[PDB]
């Protein structure tokens, strides 16, 4: 009921995914609800920003012992 | 001569409709066990008048580019 409104008043930030994955739970049923994985994925990616993360700590692993 | 029993056929078909309603209330049973966890509608499950899931946000700072399918 006040959901996907910002601290301004407006969309928060990770509104447009969870659009996305509103919009393909209304196209499929309970069975072919499966096709809405990488949606609801790319959610909660941009929610906890987990894969980002490790992909940041590889990173700064070859940073940290390649290097030194 | 004071033994006047049903004859055996109006017995049997009396037998056999009621088999036979107890037959109906069984299948009637299986189709309501089936209609009932079936998967139903948006419209008859939350919202029959807005039954557009799709959630539209706030509007003070309506950013072009936050929609999306």
């Amino acid at each position: 009921t006040a959901a996907g409104i910002s601290l301004t008043g407006g969309r928060n930030r990770c509104f447009s995914e969870w659009q996305s994955f509103m919009h393909c739970t209304a196209k499929t049923d309970a069975k072919s609800r499966a096709q809405c994985l990488p949606n609801f994925e790319d959610y909660m990616e941009c929610l906890h920003h987990t894969k980002e993360k490790a992909r940041l700590r590889e990173i700064e692993s070859v940073l940290k012992q390649k290097k030194e | 001569t004071f033994f006047h029993p049903k004859s055996r056929e109006d017995i049997l078909n009396e037998e056999a409709k009621i088999v036979q309603a107890l037959n109906n209330q069984r299948e009637l049973t299986i189709k309501m066990h089936e209609l009932k966890r079936e998967e139903k509608d948006y419209a008859h499950s939350y919202s029959p008048l807005f039954s557009d899931p799709v959630p539209q946000g706030g509007s003070i700072g309506k950013a072009p580019g936050s929609s999306r399918e």
